[PDB]
């Protein structure tokens, strides 16, 4: 019964992978797995990585210019 | 913009704000709105003088895009160009423009429409026996023409393999050439009497596509775009009819070929005995004096390697002076050979027709130089709502690929990724239940796949015929005639193969699993194969056209692209994230883990007569 300080991210199979991709990368975002769609973050790396996933979500939807 | 004050919310428009001049009380009336300095023009469609001036606003300014309510338009020197050839001048452009435009025309319009407006009818390109010759209507143009450095009443010849760089200076230069054929005074050049029967009929919009092109009375050179199906064969052979000469047509494809003599022999009245086609199979050249030769861009712009058989039909066209060209499919002519035909074949006047004039390169605008500018531009929703072409709910599904699937997906190297998402098990599930769906509906289903395996894969277990490039003319051509005629078979696969210039009345419904990365014309002119549709004047008939794409790859940003053209036309994607009724189908491809983790492995493993009787 140890308060791991954590945010409860919820995702779909699609961005699990993400996660996981960018915690293989970077080590330290992702503190532990809970299920296949759930996990547990550092909560400092979480300002991080959602800007991050951004990034590389960005890049597969098009801009008109 | 002299004394005007700047609002509170000028700041966020970044030097666009065109409010500094101001409006007449009749802005009720006139429809056209002119920006200042970009040259756009907004049209409203739901005013008086709409139609008044939707064939007026066209011949000048070309259609950016043309949507349901709000059409927006763009003035170009190019389009200009275009204008000017038709009886054109400055003083009628500016009278009409006032007339119409509720704002004023600003100086720096009106001084864009003075400068490229002047230049045209000065000087002209002229051919006789082979030899083209830049003859100019005034003495002042030889001081200009022959000093130029490029170069080498008043008439001199100009060597045929440098028309393709003059023409370019020619634009360069303050005097743009342009190419008129006064067919009615030549009589030196043999004629071809051929008229449409009368069985035959005439649809406005072609009318009107013809009248451009036949406005002064002398057969010009330039480009016709109409939607997929609007009967551009018929406006060829209208074009053919009326000059009455020996004419020529190049198609990028053998079947097509076929096609365009079909629909040649059916609608006009030529006998067979001038007509002959030069493809692969037969190479026999017609000996009477004028006729017609359906041949193709490879057989024409070949170079290095023509046999006996083919080199004397080289000869017998290179010798005779043509006194027309029919190039389907236009927008591919300006490529690095294609565009030697032009050049090597002599014709008096050069006529193109392509759904689509658009490509990825810069090099679309190059065929104003290679055959003329652009005639007539029809457009695809009026043309839709008058019966002529068939409506099509384009529809755009979203297909999330599976955790197993997608964890390889990252890994994976850009190369075989492309592989990995196109034989998703999700997408397998969507093509399946779709095409069931559809089947059951009593709809003829397409099914387009540019990747070669991903087609075998699918046409294997799902036990359906599959069309790709090893395939021969006659195997394909009988499971077309199978698709068409027979109730048994509803559904075919077709590859990159059948993407233009095919005619399938029957189609009605088109899956596109994956196709041609960004390539933009290929969505229009696989979607132009269901614009066909024989029974699209029948209530409630809507054709049906999906584009399945993996969720979360790069398919959505090709995707996204691709389809940018046919917005600007006017249809509208609607996304499916979901389709009802899915789930409760019996049987599904890869339902079970064990069967998707089997396709997984497959798919990533991919990559002396006396010795004689001895033996
Ligand atoms: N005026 C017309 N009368 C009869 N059929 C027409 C007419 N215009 C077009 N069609 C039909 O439209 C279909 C497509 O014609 P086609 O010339 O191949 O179109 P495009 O080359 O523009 O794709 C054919 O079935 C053709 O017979
Ligand atoms: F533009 Be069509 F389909 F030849
Ligand atoms: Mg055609």
């Amino acid at each position: 019964a140890r308060a791991r300080k954590g945010a409860l991210v919820q995702c779909d199979p699609s961005i699990k992978a993400l996660i996981l991709q960018i915690d293989a990368k970077m080590s330290d975002i992702v503190l532990e797995e809970l299920d296949d769609t759930h996990l547990l973050v550092n909560p400092s790396k979480v300002e991080f990585v959602k800007h991050e996933l951004n990034r590389l979500l960005s890049k597969n939807i098009y801009n008109p210019m | 913009p002299a004394d005007f004050v700047p609002d509170s919310v000028s700041g966020m428009f970044r030097s666009h704000d065109f409010s500094y001049l101001r409006l007449r009380p009749d802005h009720a009336s006139r429809p056209l709105w002119i920006s200042p300095s970009d040259g756009r023009i907004i049209l409203e469609s739901f005013s008086p003088l709409a139609e008044q001036a939707q064939d007026f606003l066209v011949t000048i300014a070309e259609p950016i895009s043309r949507p349901s309510h709000i059409h927006e338009y763009k003035i170009t020197a190019y389009s200009l160009y275009a204008a000017v050839s038709v009886g054109l001048e400055t003083d009628d452009i500016i009278s009409v423009l006032d007339r119409l435009s509720k704002v004023p025309v600003a100086e720096s319009i009106i001084n864009f429409i003075k400068g490229a407006t002047i230049s045209y009818g000065k000087v002209k390109l002229v051919i006789k026996h082979n030899r083209y010759f830049v003859e100019t209507t005034q003495a002042d143009i030889l001081q200009m023409l022959l000093n130029d450095s490029v170069i080498g009443v008043h008439s001199f010849e100009i060597a045929n393999e440098s028309v393709e760089v003059v023409k370019k200076r020619c634009q360069e230069i303050d005097y743009p050439v342009l190419e008129e054929y006064d067919f009615r005074n030549d009589h030196r050049n043999p004629d071809l009497d051929i008229d449409l029967k009368p069985s035959t009929q005439i649809r406005p919009y072609q009318e009107k596509s013809l009248s451009k092109m036949f406005g002064n009375g002398r057969a010009r050179s330039g480009i016709i775009v109409l939607p997929c199906g609007a009967g551009k064969t018929l406006v060829g052979i209208t074009a053919a009819c009326t000059i009455k000469k020996s004419v020529i047509v190049l198609c990028t494809s053998s079947v097509s070929v076929m096609q365009w003599r079909q629909q040649f022999l059916q609608w006009c009245t030529l006998q067979p005995e001038n007509c002959a086609v030069f493809t692969s199979d037969n190479k026999e050249m017609f000996q009477t004096e004028s006729g017609l030769v359906v041949s193709t861009y490879s057989m024409v712009a070949n170079t290095r390697n023509r046999s006996h058989d083919s080199q004397k039909v080289m000869d017998f066209l290179t010798g005779r002076e043509w006194g027309f060209i029919i190039l389907d499919e236009v927008h591919v002519v300006p490529a690095a050979m294609f565009r030697r035909v032009v050049s090597t074949i002599a014709a008096h006047a050069k006529l193109g027709l392509t759904a689509t004039l658009v490509r990825e390169d810069d090099k679309i605008g190059d065929l104003n130089f290679l055959i003329g500018p652009k005639l007539y531009e029809a457009n695809w929703m009026e043309l839709s709502q008058k019966g002529h072409i068939a409506n099509v709910q384009c529809a755009e599904v979203w297909c999330p690929m599976t955790a197993e699937f997608y964890q390889e997906y990252l890994r994976e190297t850009a190369r075989k990724r492309m592989l990995l998402y196109i034989m998703n098990p999700t997408k397998f599930q969507a093509c399946q239940f779709l095409i069931q769906y559809h089947e059951r509906r009593g709809d003829k289903i397409i099914v387009f796949s540019d990747n070669v395996y991903a087609l075998q894969e699918y046409a294997l277990k799902m036990g359906k015929p599959f069309i790709y490039g090893s395939t021969p003319q006659q195997e394909r051509m009988n499971i077309l005639q199978n698709f068409q005629y027979n109730d048994q078979i509803n559904t075919i696969f077709l590859s990159k193969v059948g993407d233009t210039s095919i005619d399938l009345p029957e189609a009605t419904c088109l899956i596109q699993i994956s196709s041609h990365y960004g390539s933009r014309r290929q969505e229009a002119q696989r979607l132009g194969r269901i614009l066909r549709a024989k029974r699209r004047n029948d209530e409630g008939f809507n054709a049906f056209f999906y584009s399945l794409v993996s969720k979360d790859t790069q398919e959505m940003y090709y995707s996204t692209k691709r389809q940018a053209f046919l917005v600007d036309q006017g249809y509208a994607f609607k996304v499916i994230t979901h389709l009802h009724g899915m789930e409760n189908i019996p049987n599904l491809a890869y339902a079970s883990p064990r069967e998707r983790r089997e396709l997984l492995q497959e798919v990533l493993l991919k990559n002396h007569p006396l010795i004689r009787k001895m033996y």
